[PDB]
């Protein structure tokens, strides 16, 4: 499978909202779709998962959605610590794949 | 038991006026309220049913709408054979009940 | 105007093959020599425990049937809609006209198959238990005109519709009788084929009670113990002792 | 929950490395462990898994027979080992905790915790 | 031509009792279900009992319940009530009627009757 | 995502599917699992005529009270199960879901009424509790309560204060056609000899032969006097069987 | 338990002020939240009561008409509003904390806890 | 209701006993009279509740009694901190009243 | 004849060291028959049991295909299968270390 993210890099200020997109090369369940979300000079934490479900901790600034081979990250109105980098995951075949990700 | 109150408990019109009047229920009823009209001595005759549903005869100044909890009751334009007390009686569980009677006059 | 049915508006009970055997049930049934009301045609009819609906008009007059509460725009309701070809039941948001409706949103229903409808009876039982629709009908050649047909014929399960919702009222979509279904005790005769041939309602009289009492259609000459009388209370009479003074609990608890 | 890794180690080509990641707060044997890996620029290559509790693993494709996976409950912590060193395994590696394959809302799909990762030059 | 026809009323002493009646004819009594309404002198109007076609099951108000029984003998189309314990409070003019009810009578039709005074004294 | 409070429990209807029990039995994951009128290990042996799905949220030690012959705050005032039940009851904490710093306040549950509640009856009326004498007239104060309270579920909570989410399955079994039916599979039909047999749920042990008596579409067995099934039809050919003894 | 209110605030005549009391360390729904007024150099009086769980009210006579109370169970607060103000005003504000009516040892009748006050001058 | 209390203010030496009181102008139930300290620049805390229960956190150098009409707060042995104002509270017909308090 | 059985369990689980019981302990680890003639003895043992970061030496069966008959002993970890494809004695989805 492919994991593909879009756009690569995205820009703009704070108090927007931003959307970001994750397309597969093959269905996947919702309930194995997650996002991360990594800041400079930090490991990667959860934000999303089972596609739709915030992570404990995580504020309802955000929020996820999709199917199928299409999945979407939603940050509702950005503060200066939400310039980060995303990715999406996948499970699927006994095998964990991450996407390309893609800076905010 | 659900509670019935009308406001006002009476008001005033003359002929060609808009006259309203309002019927709470103490809980969410739905749709299922009836209005009635009674002049003294008579038995009260039904005008809406189903909230807003008009009766066959009645004439098309009078109305009525609302759901849940807040309803309101309408004639358009009062005429001199108007003069009644209104009430609001609602059927979504027993007991059944009315409301206090709303009197309008002139 | 008032029609009397004889010993019409027997169905069948249950989905249990029974044969040679007389089988007592309690179930909702039309009353036997009951009062079946004649309608002539439009109006709207309570549908009460559920209903015994008969007529001898063409297929081409009596359209179908409309069944719920308020019969608008505000709830659920039933629709059954016969045409040339099939018939058609849909539970909707219905809003009905005066080609039946002009509107039906929030559909949670659906289903289609074959047509429900000297002249030819057609006689339909209408229940509604436990969220289940449940139609029953016979269809009978007819040589009456003013009147409802003698003799026993069963009606069979024809449809059972899992649409979960409350009928109240009623209306037939364009002659026609109209009777009201109760909590009887039938005495059901199975034959060799398993087909219902005759039946007794036990409370229609005291030779009928005899009748169910033995399990036999036929009773011969005699005296028979059938049942018990019992005078029932008029009223309930309270007689507690008249000391006011309210016991010391509260001391026990707060102390 | 945390999950404390092994500090920062250099290497040459052929050797082999070996990162610890400390676990606390939680029931060590009711959870996996996975290991993560960043190279400089890139982003994240799930490596494969241990369950403490049956000393069970398995490995992603790539690193079949470079890697070993081992665990010791006493002192609730995993270490991941990865021989025949190249310049390109230089990474940061991260230990990440997900649900046992029994779970059955399916917390085995994802990554919950993360350690900070450990940073491996070759 | 629809009608119901209260009868029984009169004047009758605290903790005694009376039985009213409504003969129905127009109508398909038996297949309604029905109700009393009394409304006491310059009073509002207030829901008294309901029972169902074949008379199977009855309803009261928290008001009379225990006190007043409802019943229907539906070979002579006629509705009844039976009022026990009369109290000074129950003084009202009653009427028989088929309230318009969508949930429960199924009735799509309002009847009244012209009602009668009962009066405890 | 989201469960029910409990004074206004969710229900589902399933009919018309295949039911594999075993794979919520032989979970990890679930602290309570009780069955009652029946036993887990047959479940998936067993055909129903439809089969009910309740689902709401109480605190941890109102779990007991889901079962029949209790009593207390829930099983009266909440849901009731009957004293005949048949179904299992299924919960699980779901602290990391439900409970939330400075509380949740969104699970609520009856406290007062007039009266319990029949099995499965619901009640989501919010009108005023009169304790005492003196009518309310929708005016909550002394002796006129608000008949609903929360749980304020917070993650440091004790146990019995947690939140759990609770299933109750209930199989109704009537004499109509069975349409949810475990995963066993079907065998070819064996006649003219001795055999054990299992009709869409009906077991017993008898010779099968072919049958004259004329069912109708609606009928799919026959009974005798001792209440056996002396003929059955077959579920996939719709053939009429005849059932005697060996 | 705790009680935290706003700080202090200055009006002219016929303004409106609103003072919150975040409340924490019990069960937001399961108490009666009362404002009570003391004036310079005066004593305490009592203004009214809200109940979170059913958002119903009561007011003292005084304050009929004048005065409104809120809760918002989600950040466990209430607030109290007080319109058409005057010169006499002029008074420290207190939240405090009592059972409600259904409680069995009479828990309704008294205070237990308190917020320190918030001064309206006016 | 009025509720009256007396004196309107004392004076003694610290480790000594006072005794302040509080009448009613019609019966009030004990369950229904509370007492409440406030110290100078601090909000009212309850002392005793129930006329003769003391709250939690507070020291047993307090004690009241009373009913009907007439109650009274006792301070066993005076500490520099018992110097504050006291008021008596009641309840009754759906309101909540107090005294006009005293100072110790 | 009399036996002594014993063994570790937590606090909320000896409730099902009873005849009658149901639950993971009950069914999988041990059952007492309906019939049972004896006593059950329990006392909390934190004070020896428990340690920092956790005692990893208590075990319990988790999963099994069925339930154990009364006083039967099993102590095997082949892998749980637990759908319809066979594991081969590999741990992964769909198949379980039972312990
Ligand atoms: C302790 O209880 C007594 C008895 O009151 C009864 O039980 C209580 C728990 C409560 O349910 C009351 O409503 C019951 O009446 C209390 O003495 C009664 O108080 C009420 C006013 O609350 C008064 O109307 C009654 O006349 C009193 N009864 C008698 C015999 O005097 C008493 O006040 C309680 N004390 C405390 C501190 O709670
Ligand atoms: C049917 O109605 C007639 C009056 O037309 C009445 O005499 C007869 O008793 C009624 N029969 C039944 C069963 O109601
Ligand atoms: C009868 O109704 C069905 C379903 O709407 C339709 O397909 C069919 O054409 C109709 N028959 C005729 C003659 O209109
Ligand atoms: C009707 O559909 C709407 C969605 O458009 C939904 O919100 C509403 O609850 C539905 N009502 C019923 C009775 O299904
Ligand atoms: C029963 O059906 C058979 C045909 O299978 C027929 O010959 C027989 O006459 C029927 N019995 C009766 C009483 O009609
Ligand atoms: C349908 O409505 C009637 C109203 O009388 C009620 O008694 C009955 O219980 C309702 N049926 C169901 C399934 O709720
Ligand atoms: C499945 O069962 C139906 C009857 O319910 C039957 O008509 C159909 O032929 C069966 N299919 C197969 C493959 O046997």
């Amino acid at each position: 499978i492919v994991m593909m993210q879009s756009p690569g890099t995205l820009s703009l200020s704070p108090g927007e909202r931003a959307t970001l997109s994750c397309r597969a090369s093959q269905s996947v369940s919702s309930s194995y779709l997650a996002w991360y979300q990594q800041k400079p000079g930090q490991a990667p934490r959860l934000l999303i998962y089972g596609a739709s479900s915030r992570a404990t901790g995580i504020p309802d600034r955000f929020s996820g959605s999709g199917s199928g081979t299409d999945f979407t990250l939603t940050i509702s109105r950005l503060e200066p610590e939400d310039f980060a980098v995303y990715y999406c995951q996948q499970y699927g075949s006994s095998a964990w794949t991450f996407g390309q990700g893609t800076k905010v | 038991v659900i509670w019935m109150t009308q406001s006002p408990s009476s008001l005033s019109a003359s002929v060609g006026d808009r006259v309203t009047i309002t019927c709470q229920a103490s809980q969410d009823i739905r749709f299922y309220l009836n209005w009635y009209q009674q002049k003294p001595g008579k038995a009260p005759k039904l005008l809406i049913s189903d909230a807003s549903n008009m009766e066959t005869g009645v004439p098309s100044r009078f109305s009525g709408s609302g759901s849940g909890t807040d309803f309101t009751f309408t004639i358009s334009s009062l005429q001199p054979e108007d003069i009644a007390t209104y009430y609001c009686q609602q059927y979504d569980n027993l007991p059944f009940t009315f409301g206090p009677g709303t009197k309008v006059d002139f | 105007a008032y029609t009397n049915s004889f010993t019409r508006g027997v169905y069948y009970p249950d989905k249990v093959f029974r044969s040679s055997v007389l089988h007592s049930t309690q179930d909702l049934f039309l009353p036997f020599f009951s009062n079946v009301t004649w309608f002539h045609a439009n109006p709207v009819l309570p549908f009460n425990d559920g209903v015994y609906f008969a007529s001898t008009e063409k297929s081409n007059i009596i359209r179908g049937w409309i069944f719920g509460t308020t019969l608008d725009s505000k709830t659920q309701s039933l629709l059954i809609v016969n045409n040339a070809t099939n018939v058609v039941i849909k539970v909707c948001e219905f809003q009905f006209c005066n080609r039946v409706y002009s509107s039906a949103n929030n559909c949670t229903f659906e289903y289609v198959s074959q047509p429900f409808l000297f002249k030819n009876l057609r006689e339909f039982v209408f229940k509604n238990i436990d969220g289940y629709f449940k139609i029953y009908s016979k269809h009978t050649p007819i040589n009456l005109v003013r009147d409802l047909p003698q003799g026993f014929s069963a009606l069979e399960p024809l449809v059972d519709l899992p649409i979960g919702i409350n009928i109240t009222r009623f209306q037939t979509l364009l002659a026609y009788y109209v009777g009201y279904l109760q909590p009887r005790t039938f005495l059901l005769k199975y034959n060799e084929n398993g087909t219902i041939t005759d039946a007794v309602d036990c409370a229609l009289d005291p030779l009928s009670e005899t009748k169910c009492t033995l399990k036999s259609f036929t009773v011969e000459k005699g005296i028979y113990q059938t049942s018990n009388f019992r005078v029932q209370p008029t009223e309930s009479i309270v007689r507690f002792p008249n000391i006011t003074n309210l016991c010391p609990f509260g001391e026990v608890f707060n102390a | 929950v945390q999950l404390v890794q092994s500090g920062a180690e250099v290497k040459k080509p052929g050797a082999s490395v070996k990162v610890s990641c400390k676990a606390s707060g939680y029931t060590f044997t009711g959870y996996y462990m996975h290991w993560v890996r960043q190279a400089p620029g890139q982003g994240l290559e799930w490596m494969g898994w241990i369950n403490p509790i049956s000393s069970g693993t398995s490995y992603a494709q790539t690193f079949q027979g470079r890697v070993t996976m081992t665990s010791d409950t006493s002192i609730t912590t995993a270490y991941m080992e990865l021989s025949r060193l190249r310049s390109d395994d230089t990474a940061v590696y991260y230990c990440a905790r997900a649900a046992p394959f029994y779970d059955f809302w399916s917390g085995y799909s994802y990554f919950d915790y993360w350690g900070q990762g450990t940073l491996v030059t070759v | 031509e629809v009608q119901l026809v209260e009868s029984g009323g009169g004047v009758v002493q605290p903790g005694g009792s009376l039985r009213l009646s409504c003969a129905a004819s127009g109508f398909t009594f038996n297949s309604y279900g029905m109700h009393w309404v009394r409304q006491a002198p310059g009073k509002g109007l207030e829901w008294v009992a309901f029972i169902r076609y074949d008379g199977g099951n009855k309803y009261y108000a928290d008001s009379v319940k225990g006190r007043f029984t409802i019943s229907r003998d539906n070979s002579k189309n006629t509705l009844y009530l039976q009022m026990k314990s009369l109290r000074a409070e129950d003084t009202a003019v009653y009427y028989c009627a088929n309230l318009k009810d969508s949930r429960y009578s199924g009735s799509y039709y309002d009847y009244w009757g012209q009602g009668t005074l009962v009066t405890v004294s | 995502t989201r469960f029910a409070s409990v004074y206004a429990w969710n229900r589902k209807r399933i009919s018309n599917c295949v039911a594999d029990y075993s794979v919520l039995y032989n979970s990890a994951s679930f602290s309570t699992f009780k069955c009652y009128g029946v036993s887990p290990t047959k479940l998936n042996d067993l055909c129903f005529t439809n089969v009910y799905a309740d689902s709401f949220v109480i605190r941890g030690d109102e779990v007991r009270q889901i079962a029949p012959g209790q009593t207390g705050k829930i099983a009266d005032y909440n849901y009731k199960l009957p004293d005949d039940f048949t179904g299992c009851v299924i919960a699980w904490n779901s602290n990391n879901l439900d409970s939330k710093v400075g509380g949740n306040y969104n699970y609520r549950y009856r406290l007062f009424r007039k009266s319990n509640l029949k099995p499965f009856e619901r009640d989501i009326s919010t009108e005023i509790y009169q304790a005492g004498s003196t009518p309310c007239n929708g005016v909550e104060g002394f002796n006129c309560y608000f008949p609903l309270q929360s749980y304020g579920f917070q993650p440091t909570n004790g146990v019995g204060y947690q939140p759990y989410r609770v299933v109750v399955l209930s199989f109704e079994l009537l004499h109509a056609p069975a349409t949810v039916c475990g995963p066993k599979k079907s065998t070819n039909l064996v006649k003219n000899k001795c055999v054990n047999f299992n009709f869409n749920g009906l077991t017993g042990t008898g010779v099968l032969t072919e049958s004259n008596k004329k069912f109708l579409p609606f009928q799919q067995f026959g009974r005798d006097i001792a209440d056996t099934t002396d003929a059955v039809r077959d579920p996939q050919t719709l053939e009429i069987l005849d059932i005697t003894p060996c």
